[PDB]
């Protein structure tokens, strides 16, 4: 907790503030990126501000595509994790890396936000849960 | 003289009291953080367009003033914008100045009508073996490039920018629709490294206009990103008179773009999941890189498949807008065989004798015939053993393991890292010197002849060498002084040698910080609009 | 016996390739019918609200 922030909008908050909170820590993670520093957020189940996000987006009655999502849910998503750079040594040198968290159901990588974090991201970690149980752990494939 | 009336996401309703708009017409926010361009979608009656922004909107209000340019969204064209990077609305996003616009053209345009169209359909060549034998580009056509990472794309992107400039005198686009930023600025750097970008003064001797819709711009913005890559390769065929390639990066991120930005607009969507307007969106695109009567746009457009499903709409819709595949494999990679197109599961529909003749056509057939033949024994060598079937099939073995090396080929933008000079190879050339190998009037040469060579007077030379260097053997020995104290210290010295870093407890982090003081009062606007504390009674 | 054998579980990696191709494709076709079944669904559901 000396190098740590947490910022955690739980399961009873509002679906904006877990909407918000990935779009908050990475604020706060940038303040490091941005002065030279170097930084490390993790968004752990983006796959739930995504839920969130959905949920507020068909209250507010528009229109919905792909499994119920609005159309800006890959914008969401790109617009949050392409502040994650190494920038130029002419602003800082400094950097942040992300490690979303996206889960999956029965491991498919077809499913529509895992499709998009997939064509997001740069690479991907992914933990098979066959190889947990092998006693390979951590299960990566 | 419009105004801002709704604001739903990327999605701007604008009212004129006076006239509308045109659909697709460009309107320029008045008043705003950044430029923010609205594209007009369609006139929603009641004085109201509905329009598609090209930034965030976030920030925009109800009222706002917007001006209307008469026009759709135009961009600077011409020789000034190579080795530039633009943006989707035409500003320069390399930090190199303004961008010097020979003209300034509207993005959205018809197709080039039936009279304009070429009825030759004639080949491209590209100075690429493995591409100009097996898979040729269509002159005016669009070419899928089923890459992704190491396998040598980018390579291959720039030796296509490369040779099409040196041979055809022609300019190139790339269109990165949708690409990370990472990748972008990696593709920019590694074009600046290998010469076919050129900062500074050299500015005018860079062959390609790159064009960048990025991946955190809204769907609007990736949506028309294509296009203006599509017209800044537009003035280079119809005014320049060129033989141009685009490079529409991610042809699937423009239709999932381009899908998005239907599911905002509130239409219902066909099947899987696209936007009904699927084919026409695509269609769209793909109609105005033809050939002219001026000069031609052959785009090589990377083509991502959704679930590896042929099948699914997007791939199912773009296939058939293409005249060539080349298949970038990561198995032809792994033996050291650059450019890493997979000489099998590459097609093209330039190969049939009546545009390529029976020459080069029937030597494309045999080469691709005998290294299926090699391919479907493999399985028959590593069960059964290597010299175990016959010397006929130990034949193909040996003719294919040769063509097999001989697609492989050094790139001339590739010569700054690697050494070896990058050799443009032509197509009468790769015809008459891919027959040698087929009739077998190289089979006494080795198989490591056939291997980073241009032609077939090269694969000699390479022999030649090799077996001078059979001489130059018996010049030396083969030993390594000092078992145990030649340069191998105590690890006490070893660790005596490296130097420590300096390391604080005090991590600092106030260096250049303000240090607001934040208030715990809720602070909102009175009706003046003067920041005012909560009025304390609901 | 030993040859006879792999040369019929070769025929059966051949024939389990081949099914598995087809079923593949079969489904291929249901998961775009999933996904458009589903979106309809949706899509008139909020049809009939709006």
């Amino acid at each position: 907790m000396r190098y740590t922030i947490m910022v955690s909008a739980t399961a009873s908050d509002a679906a904006p503030l877990q909407f918000l909170a990935p779009y908050s820590g990475c604020a706060m993670a940038e303040y490091f990126r941005d002065t030279g520093k170097h930084g490390l957020i993790i968004y752990d189940d983006l796959s739930k501000q995504s839920v969130a996000y959905r949920q507020m987006s068909l209250l507010l009655r528009r229109p919905p595509g792909r499994e119920a999502f609005p159309g800006d849910v890959f914008y969401l998503h790109s617009r949050l994790l392409e502040r994650a750079a190494k920038l130029s040594k002419e602003l800082g040198g400094g950097s942040l890396t992300a490690f979303p968290v996206i889960e999956t159901q029965a491991g498919d990588v077809s499913a529509y936000i895992a499709t998009n974090v997939i064509s997001i991201t740069d690479g991907q970690i992914f933990l098979e849960t066959e190889l947990f149980y092998k006693g390979i752990r951590p299960a990566l494939n | 003289a419009g105004y801002v009336s709704q604001v739903i996401g990327p999605v701007v309703d604008v009212r004129f009291d006076g006239e509308l708009p045109s659909i697709l017409s460009s309107l320029e926010v008045e008043g705003h953080s950044v430029r923010l361009v609205l594209e007009v979608a369609q006139h929603m009656g009641d004085n109201t367009v509905r329009c598609i922004a090209m930034d965030s909107t976030d920030g925009l209000v109800r009222g706002q003033k917007v001006v209307d340019t008469g026009s759709p969204i135009k961009v600077p064209v011409g020789r000034g914008t190579l080795g530039r990077i633009m943006n989707v609305i035409g500003e320069p996003v390399d930090e190199q100045g303004p961008i010097d616009a020979a003209d300034i053209w509207s993005i959205h345009r018809e197709a080039p009508e039936f009279t304009e169209q070429s009825t030759e359909q004639e080949i491209l060549v590209t100075g690429i073996k493995v591409v100009d034998l097996l898979a040729p580009y269509q002159r005016g056509g669009k070419i899928g490039l089923f890459g992704g990472a190491g396998v040598g794309k980018t390579v291959l992107i720039m030796e296509l920018i490369n040779n099409v400039a040196k041979a055809h005198g022609g300019f190139s686009v790339f269109a990165g629709v949708g690409e990370r930023t990472r990748e972008g600025n990696d593709l920019y750097r590694e074009m600046i490294e290998s010469g076919v970008i050129k900062l500074g003064a050299e500015r005018g001797n860079s062959k390609c206009t790159l064009v960048y819709g990025q991946m955190n711009e809204p769907p609007g913005a990736r949506a028309r990103v294509a296009l203006t890559g599509l017209t800044v390769a537009e003035y280079f065929r119809d005014i320049e008179g060129q033989d141009v390639l685009l490079f529409v990066d991610n042809i699937f991120r423009f239709t999932q773009a381009n899908s998005e930005v239907s599911a905002l607009l509130g239409r219902i969507p066909s099947a899987v999941g696209y936007q009904p307007t699927l084919a026409t969106d695509l269609g769209g695109l793909q109609e105005r890189i033809t050939t002219t009567t001026k000069g031609s746009i052959t785009s090589v457009q990377a083509v991502y498949v959704p679930a590896d499903d042929l099948t699914d709409p997007a791939p199912a819709t773009t296939f058939a807008h293409l005249d060539a595949t080349t298949v970038l494999s990561r198995s032809i990679a792994e033996l050291g065989i650059y450019p890493a197109v997979d000489p099998l599961d590459s097609t093209s529909r330039m190969l049939n004798p009546n545009v390529i003749g029976a020459e080069h056509y029937n030597v494309a057939r045999g080469v691709q015939k005998v290294l299926q033949d090699y391919k479907n024994l493999q399985d028959i060598i590593a069960i059964l053993g290597m010299d175990e079937l016959s010397e006929e099939d130990k034949l193909t073995v040996a003719r294919a393991r040769k063509i097999q090396r001989f697609l492989s080929q050094p790139f001339q933008v590739a010569e700054v890292f690697t050494g070896t000079p990058g050799k443009y190879v032509d197509l009468a050339d790769t015809i008459s010197g891919f027959q040698g190998v087929l009739t077998g009037k190289y089979d006494d040469l080795p198989e490591m002849a056939f291997y980073m060579v241009g032609d077939i007077k090269e694969v000699k030379e390479k022999a030649d060498k090799m077996a001078k260097d059979i001489a130059s053997r018996k010049e030396a020995d083969n030993k390594k002084v000092s078992e145990e104290l030649k340069d191998i210290p105590s690890l006490d010295k070893l660790v005596s040698e490296i130097k420590e870093v300096v390391i604080e407890e005090d991590d600092g982090l106030e260096e250049d910080f303000k240090a607001e003081a934040l208030s715990s009062e809720t602070v909102v606007l009175n009706e003046e609009g003067k920041s005012v504390p909560l009025p304390k009674k609901n | 016996e030993h040859a006879s054998r792999m040369s019929a579980m070769e025929n059966s990696t051949k024939s389990a390739g081949e099914m598995l191709g087809k079923l593949t494709l079969d489904y291929n076709r249901k998961r775009q019918a999933t996904i458009t079944t589903e979106l309809i669904e949706i899509i008139a559901g909020a049809s009939a609200l709006m």
